[PDB]
DNA sequence: TGCACAGGATGTATATATCTGACACGTGCCTGGAGACTAGGGAGTAATCCCCTTGGCGGTTAAAACGCGGGGGACAGCGCGTACGTGCGTTTAAGCGGTGCTAGAGCTTGCTACGACCAATTGAGCGGCCTCGGCACCGGGATTCTCCAGGGCGGCCGCGTATAGGGTCCATCACATAAGG
DNA sequence: CCTTATGTGATGGACCCTATACGCGGCCGCCCTGGAGAATCCCGGTGCCGAGGCCGCTCAATTGGTCGTAGCAAGCTCTAGCACCGCTTAAACGCACGTACGCGCTGTCCCCCGCGTTTTAACCGCCAAGGGGATTACTCCCTAGTCTCCAGGCACGTGTCAGATATATACATCCTGTGCA
């Protein structure tokens, strides 16, 4: 935000602290000494940006960072360890950006619960009613690769799958419910889609003010004397609303269930999603621009150049602490 | 009447230091700033008070307070001396 | 079928005017200047007696100055924890003008009683002078506080005895399963 | 389906070696012991010179009378303060997040105290005054305190002129049936 206040009518904005515009660069009609992309750099600032958006990004809900340091608080990273299951690693695109990933589940009790029950109904049901040969260690290992192993066999519906990134593991995010899974059995590549709202804190707290509303509505009735969906409702504020979608490749058979058991019933998620691409403001695509002018933009270069150095500087240190 | 001293509130208190051009505050500053503006109040009423009642009087006029301050030696303009 | 426009509807920045404050011009009364009387405080005059430098000089002394050691006081850095800064939603009562009372303030009275002014007495208070005991200085025995040395415990560190303990790497173990019939 | 006896694959554990407390001893914080000695306390014990007492006397505090107008007592009257109404905000308030500020502790180093040696400022006595300044009094005379008239120019108020506020208008910003392409 601190960056440099643009002079009034350059050929740019300034969006996201770099030049932008909504039409394509016109950089041959506009500019008379253009520096080099190599000089601007704009490029890199915005593929460095780009990544680390990406892995700090709203995209996904945050559940677990890493705190910042006899304190117990350390005693409490073993029980966030064993509170996750541990699973195996995968890759994921983001724009013209590839991440990679280990897989976790969030261990839901009430599963775990219900399953001891169903256990001791089969049991009581069951009781009412009444060299090594390596080809089947082999058909052992396929079966377990394609059906499921215990904790397999109990997190089959309702499980919970947490996010991590591998080059970032301070930071954990929810798998979106509210999305559309695909998974192609030809290409083992699985596209997600989600509408993102960018003022979905407004519309929240707006939500909130408005149940506070229908208490109080309630509890004046009850003195003489709810699926409420923010999206629907004709008072909502104008949603300024991204769509999404991402490829993640890597995922194996069995993980397929689990993933395709755990997303929401599919109508009612399109349904909601049409509400809101009728109310919803789509964000506008625009143009960067690459090339600026040394004399004109002298200023914005050097600023730009500046904080580049900051970047790379910081960086450094981030493989020094490992 | 009564807790009147509270009546001054915190805000008024930060104007006022506000116009003086602090720009860090400390919370036990309203205490202290309240007690200074009691004792100077009851100092320059006592003064106004017996300058009235010399007169066989019953209505404080703004000659006893400006004449009272006077005694203190504040010295006060503008209100028809 | 959907567009162009004929016929019609709320509105409003532009424009014309009405609803409040302040300054200049008119009355009219407690005056400001002026005339003359007045005297006693101010100013001009003359001692007169007392206190202030002479003027640098030497022979001294008490205080000032200058030099030095050093050690601890100031002070620039900075880890960190929180309590004031900024930003909501929400409530209070501070502000606005309005209606009905009044009592305290303003001043005009009519004139009295106490204090301005005056001779005359006399004694309290001031001015001069004289004096012994309240004060000023410190000698003394005793008080008491300072400050390094350091006996001695033992916190902590040193050589190194022998010893108690942790993170680290190794694995053993259970659920329900693989196989024969 | 029954029915032996173990594969599957980690979290749970014993171990290596680490590093450590402390035997005997010292630097050090500290109790305290300890001395030397550098001050400070209180009591003479004394000889000096001022407090304060005593007397001479003079001028101003006190007195009894007179004159007159400043304070007092209504008491007439009127407007500024007081109180309750009751809408309208908006300034206060509770509460949430954070961040940069204040404090605790750090090491550093430079300057200002404790103290010793040198230098300067000051007084005593030389040598006894003359100058000129502040106090004191007499002697006009001029000055503005006084009563009084003259006639005003300054203050209290109303009228007039301007400004800030109010509201038509000449279109402004649009609605909407329907005839045209």
């Amino acid at each position: 935000a601190s960056r440099a206040k643009l002079a009034t009518n350059r050929p740019f904005e300034i969006v996201a602290g770099l030049p932008a515009s909504v039409e394509l660069p016109n950089y041959n009609s506009s500019l008379t000494h253009p520096q080099s992309i190599k000089n601007s750099g704009v490029l890199y600032d915005s593929l460095v940006s780009s990544r680390r958006t990406w892995v700090q990004g709203e995209m996904f809900e945050l559940y677990w960072r890493r705190p910042k340091k006899e304190s117990p608080t350390s005693g409490t990273i073993p029980l966030i360890r064993d509170k996750m299951q541990k699973m195996c690693d995968c890759v994921m695109s983001g724009g013209p950006h590839t991440f990679k990933v280990r897989l976790f589940i969030l261990k839901n009790d009430k599963i775990e619960q219900k399953w001891q029950d169903e256990q001791e109904l089969k049991k009581k049901e069951k009781e009412l009613k009444r060299p090594k040969r390596k080809r089947r260690k082999n058909a052992i290992k396929e079966d377990k690769d394609m059906q499921l192993t215990a904790f397999q066999q109990k997190y089959v519906q309702g499980a919970e799958i947490i996010l991590e990134y591998l080059e970032f593991t301070h930071s954990r995010y929810y798998l979106p419910k509210k999305s559309v899974v695909e998974f192609l059995e030809d290409t083992d590549e699985i596209i997600i889609s989600w509408i993102v709202i960018h003022n979905s804190k407004e519309i929240e707290k707006f939500k909130t003010k408005k149940i506070k509303a229908k208490l109080k509505a309630d509890q004046k009735l009850n003195k003489e004397d709810v699926s409420f969906n923010p999206l629907f409702e004709a008072d909502c504020p104008t949603p300024l609303y991204t769509p999404m979608t991402m490829k993640l490749s890597g995922i194996h058979k069995r993980f397929n269930q689990i993933i395709r058991n755990s997303v929401s019933p599919m109508e009612e998620v399109v349904k909601e999603m049409e509400k809101i691409l009728q109310i919803g403001t789509r964000l506008s695509g625009y143009n960067l621009w690459y090339q600026l002018d040394g004399y004109d933009d002298e200023a914005l270069s050097e600023s730009l150049r500046f904080e580049l150095n900051e970047w790379e500087h910081a960086m450094r240190s981030r493989r020094h602490k490992r | 009447l009564r807790d009147n001293i509270q009546g001054i509130t915190k805000p008024a208190i930060r104007r006022l230091a506000r116009r003086g051009g602090v720009k860090r505050i400390s919370g036990l500053i309203y205490e202290e700033t309240r007690g200074v503006l009691k004792v100077f109040l009851e100092n320059v009423i006592r003064d106004a008070v017996t300058y009235t009642e010399h007169a066989k009087r019953k209505t404080v006029t703004a000659m006893d307070v400006v004449y009272a301050l006077k005694r203190q030696g504040r010295t006060l303009y503008g209100f028809g001396g």
